[PDB]
RNA sequence: AAAAAAAAA
RNA sequence: GCCCUUCGGGGCAUUUGGUCAAUUUGAAACGAUACAGAGAAGAUUAGCAUGGCCCCUGCACUAAGGAUGACACGCUACUCAAAGAGACGC
């Protein structure tokens, strides 16, 4: 497949202000503000255009490892390493619900896109499916033998896909709460998952390998290769952009269809950070797709924009068919 | 009779519950007897009601 | 309150104690030990 | 069950059933081993040997 | 995918030293004073 | 001793118990879900290019707003003028990623350790 | 206007 | 038993319920007995955890306590060799 031309991405804005690594990031449906949860135990609400700090919320006693702003409800959900999943009422800026039951620290959190269900994944090795209204643990998706490090919700079968640190990826039928498949292609811990918005495909990332699969068969479609680092995140645009952020700090922008790596970067750390503290911990595109919000282990939110100056000729596709 | 059955089911017959609802040990208790016998706020609040 | 308390008392009496059913919260006497648990798990995951 | 992809455990169980002349048992074990772990060269070598 | 072709250089590149603590000794071991003073960088620090 | 131990196999989640209900666990609370009313946003998806245009317009507006474009008594004194450039601190408040060398730590430890 | 806190043939 | 009848007939009402009261042989327990002597590489010791075919007190199955509740301390070939040189070797 001949890849499409995508403009390269450059650093726009650097936002200091957390006192711990920025592990979570969640944009409003209306693209006005985004939410950074960080190791300083706090959730900060930042305006997306100006970048200014709007509010700080503290309800967790450990690092905030997950965020979600609901598109149907005026709620924001969070999870942390303190075994707690909380629902914040944004008409009051107060926690109104708890979702208790994870035996140890909770690493990921997603909302079902259609119906009012919250899925969280955790270091007790399990993905708990919760009802928002009654806070009742309707399903305990179990079968992984390690930490569930990432997770996606989907509008059709497989509705829940969980990636764990024992290197397997399980696809779960949500109605029965039992798995419809296991994908064991990854050699080490699958820290990242992402779902393409228009195609019925998804991608899982372990260290060194980003594999692209087809729903619902789980059919191995292709393999993003070249990013030889521990991949923490994954972010696809509407315009077929995969973002592999890596714990050593390495950034790779790929084209979703072909697999072509049209950009490779190393991010930059703040004044005062050690060279060990160079690393991407979280990333998400906004709702529009024009910006990429990354949160890094130098306690920093960074905004990345496409270069409008660059042409298809100034950065030609150096793709060699074989 | 309800509180008496609860006391006797837990094998705490060395506590006498009298007819004015006072729970007193009938003998000197060991440490294990005291630890097993300590009742709660539900029992004691119901007993005083 | 009291019928809830007496129902839970009779639940322990007649169906037993579920000793480690639901996760205990991280209260203030467990903060540093929990931070250690999570920290050691995270370092081990990065090495593996 | 606890360690499904452990090559040392697989070889130990195969050899423990080969030392006792349970050839059909051990061949079932070797088929299960090279089915579970198709990219481990030691199990395939042991089965061909 | 087929296993990575390692070398002995890589196996040596991923050798983890045995740890000799300056504080802890839960087995009551007698460690040679060469090895106890091996990770003390204070003597090998610079003065100028 | 090995009474005191790390965790190498953390506890694994269980399915719920399929038993008769007598025990009371969660008292009901906030049993009504709130939804985004018209005017509270969220329940309206327009397109992608319109969102990109609105975002870039908001960024350009913020950058436009930031830019603003629409016998002498002191003569035996041994030392004179020892405080030039001391009041110049505050050019731009700067974040240092070191809580041991940040200015907050220095203020804190000069306030307290007297 | 209770617990810590008074030990396993 | 009543009620209706053209004196032939008909109507109203319709299937309860846990080996029985029966203390050895269908399962309750401490005390008591001889004892015993409360963890962290000398001595004395504040604890907080971890894992669950170990539980106890407690409404707490989102506290707290029970010696930090106790348990933990044992065992230890097996993905397994290669070169070189020696032998009134065979």
């Amino acid at each position: 497949p001949r890849p499409d031309w995508h403009p390269p991405w450059k650093l726009m804005r650097v936002i200091s202000g957390h006192l711990g690594w920025v592990r979570a990031l969640a944009v409003e449906p209306n693209n006005q503000w985004f939410a950074s949860g960080a190791g300083d135990r706090t959730i900060k609400i930042w305006d997306l255009a100006s970048g200014q700090l709007r509010l700080t919320l503290t309800g967790h006693i450990s690092t905030v490892r997950g965020l979600a702003v609901s598109p149907r409800h005026p709620y924001m959900f969070s999870c942390g390493e303190d075994k707690m999943v909380k629902c914040w009422d944004l008409e009051t800026n107060k926690v109104i619900r708890h979702y208790h039951g994870h035996l140890s620290g909770v690493y990921t959190l997603k909302l079902h896109p259609t119906l009012d269900v919250l899925v969280t994944g955790g270091r007790d090795g399990v993905a708990r499916v919760w009802d928002m209204r009654t806070r009742s643990n309707v399903h305990v998706l179990s079968g992984h033998t390690g930490t569930v490090a990432d997770l996606v919700c989907q509008e059709a079968d497989p509705q829940v896909i969980t990636g764990s640190l024992d290197s397997t990826v399980r696809m779960w039928d949500l109605a029965a709460g039992k798995t419809m498949g296991v994908l064991t292609h990854h050699k080490k811990g699958v820290r990242a998952l992402v779902t393409h918005p228009t195609e019925f495909t998804f991608a899982t990332a372990s260290t060194g390998s980003i594999k692209q699969w087809k729903c619902p068969e789980g059919a191995f479609m292709q393999n993003f290769e070249g990013h030889n680092a521990i991949i923490n995140t994954l972010a696809v645009n509407d315009q077929n952009v995969l973002f592999s952020g890596g714990d050593n700090g390495s950034m790779s922008f790929w084209d979703w269809k072909s697999g072509y790596r049209f950009q490779s970067l190393d991010t930059t750390a703040q004044p005062g950070s050690l060279d060990a503290e160079l690393g991407i911990m979280s990333s998400t595109f906004d709702m529009s797709g024009a910006r990429l919000i990354t949160g890094e282990a130098d306690k920093t939110i960074k905004i990345w924009k496409e270069d409008t100056t660059a042409t298809p000729e100034t950065h030609p596709i150096e793709w060699k068919p074989s | 009779n309800m509180l008496n059955l609860l006391i006797h089911r837990k094998n705490l017959t060395y506590l006498h519950l009298d007819y004015n609802f006072n729970l007193k040990p009938v003998k000197t208790l060991t440490t294990k007897e005291r630890k097993k016998s300590r009742f709660g706020n539900a029992f004691h609040l119901m007993r005083e009601i | 309150l009291l019928e809830r308390w007496l129902g839970n008392l009779l639940s322990r009496q007649f169906e037993g104690r579920h000793s480690k059913g639901v996760a205990k919260t991280v209260t203030k006497q467990r903060v540093e030990s929990h931070f250690d648990l999570e920290l050691r798990a995270s370092v081990m995951a990065d090495l593996m | 069950d606890v360690h499904p992809n452990n090559t040392q455990l697989w070889i130990r169980y195969i050899e423990a059933e080969l030392k006792n002349r349970n050839i059909n048992h051990a061949r079932n074990l070797l088929d299960r081993a090279v089915t579970r772990l198709p990219r481990v060269s030691k199990l395939w070598y042991k089965y061909v040997y | 995918s087929p296993p990575r072709k390692l070398t002995a250089e890589d196996q040596e590149a991923w050798r983890i030293p045995p740890p000799v603590s300056m504080w802890k000794n839960p087995k009551g071991f007698t460690i040679p004073l060469d090895k106890r003073l091996a990770a003390d960088g204070r003597q090998l620090q610079e003065v100028q | 001793t090995t009474a005191h131990r790390p965790t190498f196999d953390p506890a694994r989640g269980k399915e719920a118990l399929r038993g008769p209900a007598y025990h009371q666990r969660l008292l009901p609370a906030y049993t009504t879900l709130k939804f985004r009313q018209p005017g509270q946003g969220g329940a309206a998806d327009k397109s992608t290019r319109d969102l990109r245009a609105e975002l870039e317009a908001a960024e350009a507006a913020h950058y436009a707003k930031l830019k603003g474009a629409p016998r002498r008594w002191d003569e035996d004194v041994v030392f004179k003028n020892q405080a030039r450039g001391t009041e110049d601190k505050g050019k731009r408040k700067e974040f240092v990623n070191d809580l041991l060398r940040s200015d907050f730590h220095k203020r804190f430890m000069s306030k307290y350790v007297r």
